[PDB]
């Protein structure tokens, strides 16, 4: 759908009111699936590694998270769907500028590709950016065909700040979601019992991210 | 209190921003 009225209309006073926003539907079946058959050849082929943790104590990252992931800059040969995902996104923040709070969002992660492989698997209750390391926005694509989340679990379970519901969203297929990534919005994955995939990306803003990147390269 | 940062999703602190 058009970008600017998507953005102007709907993402934006959604985000500035809930510091939450779904978007269903996003890029229409046909491309959902491609992206789909993209994610599962990373799978079949092994590029998933252990989802990690910015800070690593004593603790198994098992013990935190369950899923398994790999990045994604959009280019690479067999991922070209997961780049015209990528973009999409991209253009929609781009209609953004200046209206998502007082963020000024200039940049992005590469593409985290994250399985949930069943089994229970899942990420205990946390807070995306908790110590200012740039993240301002988190935009995730859900591509599980056929999901019945009273049966397989996997709902991402949102406790916004200040509400007096949280919010369960379903990692339905094909839809996009964006929330605040600071200690706004609490959230936790629930166990998933079958295979549940989703692409998240990150977004900085330029400022908050500069700081941080100032911490890392003088040690902190 | 716990430190959250245990418990919040990694991502590459160098070298792979991408710019918009
Ligand atoms: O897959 C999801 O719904 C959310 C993933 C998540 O919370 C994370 O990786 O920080
Ligand atoms: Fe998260």
């Amino acid at each position: 759908l058009p970008a600017l009225k998507l953005a102007l209309e709907y993402i934006v006073p959604c985000m500035n009111k809930h510091g939450i926003c779904v978007v269903d539907d996003f890029l229409g079946k046909e491309t959902g699936q491609q992206i789909g058959d993209e994610v599962r050849a990373l799978h079949d082929t092994g590029k998933f590694t252990d989802g990690q943790l910015v800070s690593q104590k004593s603790d198994s990252s098992k013990d935190i998270r369950g899923d398994k992931i790999t990045w994604i800059e959009g280019k690479e040969p067999g991922c070209e769907t997961i780049g015209l995902l990528m973009s999409s996104m991209d253009d929609l923040i781009r209609h953004c500028n200046g209206k998502l709070g007082s963020y000024k969002i200039n940049g992005r992660t590469k593409a985290m590709v994250a399985c949930y492989p069943g089994n229970g698997t899942g990420y205990v209750r946390h807070v995306d950016n908790p110590n200012g390391d740039g993240r301002c926005v988190t935009c995730i694509y859900y591509l599980n065909k056929d999901w019945d989340a009273k049966v397989s679990g996997g709902i991402l379970r949102i406790f916004p700040e200040g509400k007096a519901q949280f919010a369960d969203i379903e990692p339905k297929f094909d839809r996009l979601l964006f929330f605040w990534s600071d200690r706004r919005n609490p959230h936790e994955v629930q166990p998933a019992y079958a295979t549940r995939y989703a692409i998240v990306v990150w977004y900085f803003d330029a400022d908050e991210r500069a700081r941080a990147k100032v911490k890392y390269l003088t040690g902190e | 209190e716990l430190d959250l940062e245990t418990l919040a999703p990694y991502i590459p602190m160098d070298g792979e921003d991408f710019q918009l």
